[PDB]
Order: C-alpha cells, then sequence, then structure tokens
C-alpha cells in the first residue's frame, strides 16, 4: 500500500516502469486472473507438514479455502462481476394507486439509482 | 422410552476433536462419529497418524 | 491474503496498490539502479554544497 | 407422501396441473401426476439474480 498520493506520484513519474498500480476493482480481477492456486495449495500443505501453531491454524484455514476453490473446478475470477442481473417484473410489483404513486418494494428505485 | 431413545442418539453423536495433525479440518471442529472414524481409518491404514477426538453432546 | 483493511480500501479508494511487479528485470540491473541513484544523490549533494558554500561566503 | 404432493402442487400452486385436472375429474380420465410448483421455480429464478448459478442436474 502507498498512503500518500504525493510518494505514488513520485513513484510514477520517476519510477514507473516495472510496476503498474491502480486504486479500484480491476486490478483485483487481474491480480487473481494472473494468480494460480495449486502452487498456494503446495506450499501451504508443506507449511502445514510443519508446526508452528500459531501460523499453522491460518496455514489450515487458507488450505481449507485453496482446496475448496481448486475442488470446485471452477475460477475465482466470479467474484468480480461485469453485468448485474434484474430479477422480473411480477416479483417487484408495479402498483397504482388511486394517484398511481408506486408503493410496493423499493427495488425498482436500487434499480433506477444503478442505472 | 425409545421416543426418547430416538432423541437423545441423535443429540449425543458428535466427536470434538482437540488436534488435527494429519488431517484437514480444524482442530476443535464437530465432526460426526462415522466419518471421523472413516478418515481415522483410512489415514491410519496408509500410515498416517490418527486425530484425537472425544465424543461430546450438544 | 489481504487483510479487511486493505482490501475495503482497494475497493473503497482510499490508497494505491501495486498489482505485478516483474521484479527480475529490476534485478538485472539493480547494480546500475543503484549506481544511478548515487549520481543523482550524487547531483543534488553538488547543488546542496554550492548553495551552502554561497551562502556562507556571504 | 402423495396426499402431500397433491396439497402442496396440484391443489394450491401449479397452474396447468389445475387445468388438467379439473379436466380430466370432468371427463373419465386418470388424474395426470403434478408438476412443478410455482413457488419452487419463482425460488429459482430469484435465486439466480444474485449471480449464484443453481443449476438442476437432472442427471
Amino acid at each position: 500500500l502507498i498512503v500518500d498520493e504525493n510518494l505514488y506520484r513520485e513513484l510514477v513519474d520517476r519510477y514507473g516502469e516495472y510496476f503498474t498500480g491502480a486504486m479500484g476493482a480491476e486490478s483485483i480481477q487481474k491480480l487473481i486472473e494472473n494468480f494460480d492456486i495449486d502452487a498456494e495449495a503446495e506450499s501451504l500443505r508443506d507449511v502445514i507438514r510443519n508446526g508452528k501453531g500459531q501460523k499453522k491454524l491460518r496455514a489450515l484455514k487458507r488450505l481449507k479455502v485453496v482446496a475448496a476453490f481448486q475442488q470446485s473446478g471452477n475460477s475465482p475470477m466470479g467474484m468480480v462481476l461485469d453485468a448485474v442481473p434484474v430479477i422480473p417484473p411480477e416479483l417487484r410489483p408495479m402498483v397504482q394507486l388511486d394517484g398511481g404513486r408506486f408503493a410496493t418494494s423499493d427495488l425498482n428505485d436500487l434499480y433506477r439509482r444503478v442505472i | 422410552d425409545k421416543h426418547i431413545e430416538v432423541i437423545v442418539r441423535q443429540m449425543l453423536r458428535r466427536v470434538t476433536i482437540i488436534d488435527s495433525g494429519s488431517t484437514e479440518f480444524l482442530p476443535g471442529s464437530l465432526i460426526d462419529r462415522a466419518e471421523f472414524e472413516a478418515e481415522n481409518r483410512r489415514v491410519v491404514a496408509e500410515g498416517g497418524e490418527p486425530a484425537a477426538g472425544r465424543p461430546v453432546l450438544m | 491474503d489481504l487483510a479487511p483493511k486493505d482490501l475495503e480500501k482497494i475497493i473503497y479508494f482510499a490508497a494505491y496498490v501495486i498489482t505485478s511487479v516483474d521484479e527480475e528485470m529490476r534485478h538485472n540491473e539493480l547494480s546500475t539502479l543503484e549506481a544511478e541513484m548515487a549520481v543523482e544523490r550524487k547531483a543534488v549533494e553538488d547543488q546542496r554544497d554550492g548553495e551552502l558554500e554561497a551562502r556562507a561566503q556571504k | 407422501a402423495y396426499t402431500l404432493q397433491e396439497l402442496l402442487t396440484i391443489k394450491s400452486d401449479d397452474t396447468v396441473g389445475r387445468v388438467k385436472v379439473y379436466e380430466a375429474i370432468v371427463k373419465g380420465e386418470n388424474i395426470p401426476e403434478p408438476g412443478i410448483p410455482e413457488s419452487f421455480k419463482v425460488l429459482l429464478k430469484e435465486l439466480q439474480s444474485l449471480c449464484l448459478n443453481v443449476e438442476v442436474l437432472s442427471s
């Protein structure tokens, strides 16, 4: 991390060659897709083979998550969305009162904000 | 009595585990007796050390 | 393996992050990078010495 | 089991189920087996909206 923007600006102006850094979601997508699961799983298994309970429990939990990912046959890229769906209309009924005002669940308002 | 036995049989059918050792599951996590025994016999049959667990109710 | 603070900062906009780094090509000229670091520090030192000498003489 | 299946599917939710059973009763035909309740299909088409791809695995 780089808390102060001045330091990051100086780094990019002076040494903007090797490291690429952006603040916001796509960065995570690129990092995870470039990242690999099997190697980390093997490293965590090797760590578990040793002792040191303190870090061993964290290794166990992380290995559990990574092994779940590996066994699922899927990829982590599903955690960054690019096209959200919308439920059918009747599931978000439009009610027209005597004055025509909408009064049912605000799902419509939330979709309005997002769009 | 059997109406009560059928309940207490389900109630006390968990095996808390103190150490995982050669097992993936987190120590101190409830595992039913059957699956814990199956994994223990599998790991022992291949030479892996057994997991130390004890029965407990809830 | 990123703390919730860092992850939510990266998602909620407050601090940059270095995603990837080709460490090898920097290592291949880490000594040359050190040399240019030394000579640019020498340049700033030279201007500093000029200013200090001028002001002390004044 | 079958009575519960009827009470939950063929007399409360399934539209085509209701129509077909009424027609069969009006005639002499046997009651066709119930179908998929509207509640379950609504549950699917609602859970699929949270990016959770809910498959069926008929196999």
